RNA sequence: GGAAGGGCACCACCAGGAGUGGAGCCUGCGGCUUAAUUUGACGGGGAAACUCACCAGGUCCAGACACAAUAAGG
RNA sequence: GGUUUCAAGCCGAUGGAAGUUUGAGGCAAUAACAGGUCUGUGAUGCCCUUAGACGUUCUGGGCCGCACGCGCGCUACACUGACGGAGCCAGCGAGUCUAACCUUGGCCGAGAGGUCUUGGUAAUCUUGUGAAACUCCGUCGUGCUGGGGAUAGAGCAUUGUAAUUAUUGCUCUUCAACGAGGAAUUCCUAGUAAGCGCAAGUCAUCAGCUUGCGUUGAUUACGUCCCUGCCCUUUGUACACACCGC
């Protein structure tokens, strides 16, 4: 619950791109309680997206 | 940045006509496509931010009091102020006073006002500058009264400060003095030029300090009800404000008058 | 003293004689009845008072039934308490006679504001 | 019939766990079939309550004495489709044995046509027991 | 307790008919209160 | 069109009456707190159990048919 | 009898139980409701098909917690009043079966209450519901008082399996803010307001919750669109989108 609760600022975009955020999990497990856009069908993807920096690597000669 | 200086062209989109068609939030932004303009209106209309009336013929938007505050958190971005919002103590008649933080984490006061189309909004928006105009006033004058920090087009952004009213308050141990100080900031007040009528025991906010050095002050919050002394009725005006301090001290503080109290024919030599 | 009775005669007094010194609501309470299971447990709570070494304290039984009144056979156990979430042990003395279990075991955390 | 769902389940299961074929088919009909009909009957709604279903879930562990006792004389009293899907579903969850899930289904195809027997027969064709050649003579 | 059609939102608790507000305007013409005045 | 004119109302005003907001407390909402203070904007939502829709735990019962093994000395 | 093209009609007065449409509410046809489900049917679309509890339980805490804000109510700030006696005035309801309802009466207890019965499935008994406010006579003597009753202590009883964060009732004691109340706010024209209690549903126990009933019974309008709005219209119009400085 505290992955629910401490995510909290990190937006909540549906696969169908409909955006909502959460309100609190409301299940021990996980489980969450959230408002959204519209009249979803239980099919798609509530979904949240994070972002690792990434850093150019090296280089070297190559003699044949 | 971006979204909020177009909703501040938006904003400034609703200083050329009366209730705004669509295309006209469609260009004022000058934005890319029908993408964010449609999208963002609907982010709009949906969080009750703007309205359509369609008159026939005639789209157009209708704003309502959810969309503009944002705009003054905008406002108040770039005036250093609040960050965090809400905490309810007093729901007034022409303001609604919230308990507010900044960045630094001090609380702060916000006063909405709530006084539609433009009438609504605009009346606020004068109601607060009138407000803040006097607070202004009264602080260059020298009185003490809570220290203004902004007044964001119509929601009035100032000070936190640690009083309760009178109505609680059993007595002091200075209580002559204090007759003299509630007598002689009404002669204050003459004295200004103006007569607050509504002196009664839900104003007077008193800040304690410390109970040795006793070096404290006082904040009055009558707005609606102070009346120049040029006036028809100010005389009485006057009279019920001594004489309300009077009963006062009298019911509460079991204090009667030694010196006689100033009449408005006395503090007509005054300024 | 509980009612003006040395600690080791209330000690050995049984339930009724208890009632016969208790005020209105224990009296009331024991007149109408109690469960099958209490007298199970109460079973377990002195084999666990049998699991006691000499001059310490009582092996610790767990407790739900808040709603019992502390009898002077209980006096001198060590109970765990159960609050709606979690157990509280506690010395049964015999400042705690004519009780409920409820009254000493704290079920929320505190509320603070200034 | 003054029982809960709950009672009802409850002695079904004593009385078809303990007692025999015909004393559970006894039981079956008159107690579980007559409360059945009565439960189904009298409502609005015209459907059954989840334990009443369990109970008939619980009344197929004899074969014999849930069909002989629940099946075969409900279907001559007027089924109809709520208690199709739901003894279709009982039908379907315990494993039945072969024989008397062939004389069911000998039973059940020589009704009076209606969609509550084809939903029966229907459920004891996604069984493909080893079906003696009468019932499949019957089919 | 609703004992009809388990509709606890409105029960008219008295008298043990326990209809609900909904399905008691509906079962109205059934027991004969209707409107007079 | 931000022209003006009528209704016609004690959810409007005048004649008033009872008042609320003043004190204490009951009770509904918001806020805070929590492990939960379930959840709506009176919800027949009167209230220890139930109702309970929320927490701390402890648990049953799942899953049909097909299909490879496994057999009545198990 | 005024008023009205002296027309459909309005107003003042008389007779009338009733003379403002004697007053209120239900009823259609036409033109808006995705308004709220049916535990609906359809090789329907689609995440899994179940180790999920969605189903079940069983305990104990909650839903009541508190610097505060928004609001409605109850009780007061007393002498047109509190206490102590006496008189004892209604009406709407409501009541038990294959159960424990409404209870009369008699004894016990300071009471709470308890015991023993009896009547009533009801215009019959509870019931004449001998309610409260009210009437009279004494105590008080304006003094946060003999107004207030918040808070707290002690025990005793009742319903409920379980009364602890006390369900509630009874006895004694502890006697707080509160000296007619601000900015502002609500409702209202005759048995209406206001004060009062009672009965019925919430009712296992209690209301400060809702509804009907009856007792006592004012002031003052019977005018207005001046505020608050709500409409109804009349039409000056779209600059039919113009210039700019920006």
């Amino acid at each position: 619950p505290e992955d629910v609760e401490w995510f909290k600022s990190i937006p909540l975009f549906t696969k169908s791109g409909r955006s909502g955020f959460i309100k609190e999990s409301l299940g021990t497990h996980g489980y969450f309680k959230a408002t959204f856009d519209g009249k979803l069908s239980a099919q798609d993807v509530v979904a949240m997206s994070l972002y690792k920096r990434m850093w150019p690597m090296p280089s070297l000669p190559w003699n044949g | 940045t971006d979204d909020f200086r177009v909703l501040q062209a938006v904003e400034q989109g609703s200083r050329s006509h009366e209730v705004v068609p669509t295309p006209l939030i469609h260009q004022i932004s000058g934005m890319r496509s029908q993408s964010g303009t449609n999208r963002a209106i609907s982010d709009l209309a949906k969080l009750s931010l703007i309205s359509k009336m369609r008159n026939v013929k005639y789209d157009g938007y209708r704003l309502t009091y959810n969309g503009i505050d944002y705009l003054a958190l905008k406002t108040m971005l770039n005036r250093d102020t609040v960050y965090s919002v809400g905490n309810t103590i007093g729901v007034g008649k022409e303001s609604d006073i919230y308990k507010v933080s900044d960045k630094n984490g001090n609380p702060r006061v916000m006063k909405i006002h709530r006084l539609q189309g433009a009438n609504w909004m605009h009346l606020s928006r004068l109601a607060a500058n009138k407000e803040y105009q006097f607070m202004s006033m009264l602080y260059s004058k020298g009185f003490k009264v809570p220290e203004p920090f902004d007044n964001s087009r119509h929601i009035v952004v100032m000070e936190l400060i640690e009083g309760y009213p009178m109505r609680r308050l059993r007595k002091h141990k200075n209580i002559p003095k204090l007759y003299s100080d509630l007598m002689c900031f009404i002669v204050d007040l003459a004295n200004s030029g103006l007569i607050h009528c509504d002196f009664n025991e839900f104003n007077i906010m008193i800040k304690d300090k410390l109970e040795d050095e006793n070096d404290c002050g006082f904040v009055v919050i009558d707005f609606p009800q102070c009346i120049s002394i040029q006036h028809q009725d100010a005389d009485y005006y006057f009279q019920r404000d001594v004489d309300c301090i009077r009963r006062f001290f009298k019911k509460k503080l079991k204090y009667e008058p030694k010196p006689d109290s100033s009449m408005l024919d006395t503090e007509g030599f005054g300024d | 003293s509980y009612r003006g009775v040395d600690l080791e005669k209330l000690l050995e007094m049984s339930t009724e004689d208890f009632v016969k010194l208790a005020p209105a609501r224990v009296r009331r309470r024991f007149a109408r009845g109690m469960t099958s299971k209490p007298a199970g447990f109460m079973k377990k709570l002195r084999a666990a008072k049998l699991a006691a070494p000499e001059n310490e304290k009582p092996a610790p039984v767990r407790t739900h039934m808040r709603n019992m009144i502390i009898v002077p056979e209980m006096i001198g156990s060590v109970v765990g308490i159960y609050n709606g979430k979690a157990f509280n042990q506690v010395e049964i003395r015999p400042e705690m006679l004519g009780h409920y279990l409820g009254e000493f075991s704290i079920t929320y955390t505190p509320v603070r504001h200034g | 019939e003054e029982w809960s769902p709950h009672v009802v389940y409850e002695a079904t299961k004593l009385f078809v766990s303990n007692l025999t074929a015909k004393e559970s088919q006894k039981f079956i009909n008159l107690i579980l079939l007559e409360r059945f009909r009565d439960n189904i009957e009298t409502s609005e709604d015209h459907s059954l309550n989840y334990h009443i279903y369990r109970a008939v879930k619980k009344s197929l562990y004899k074969p014999s004495a849930f069909f002989k006792g629940f099946l075969f004389p409900l279907v001559e009293t007027g089924c109809n489709v709520r208690e199709a899907t739901i003894a279709g579903s009982v039908l379907a969850k315990v494993s039945v044995p072969a024989l008397h899930s062939s004389a069911a289904l000998s039973y059940l195809l020589r009704l009076p046509f209606s969609p509550p027997t084809t939903v029966f027969i229907k459920i004891l064709l996604d069984k493909k027991y080893a079906l003696p050649y009468q019932t499949v003579d019957d089919c | 307790q609703c004992r009809v059609c388990s509709s606890h939102t409105g029960l008219i608790r008295k008298y043990g008919l326990n209809i609900c507000r909904q399905c008691f305007r509906e079962k109205a013409n059934d027991i004969g209160f209707n409107k007079f005045r």
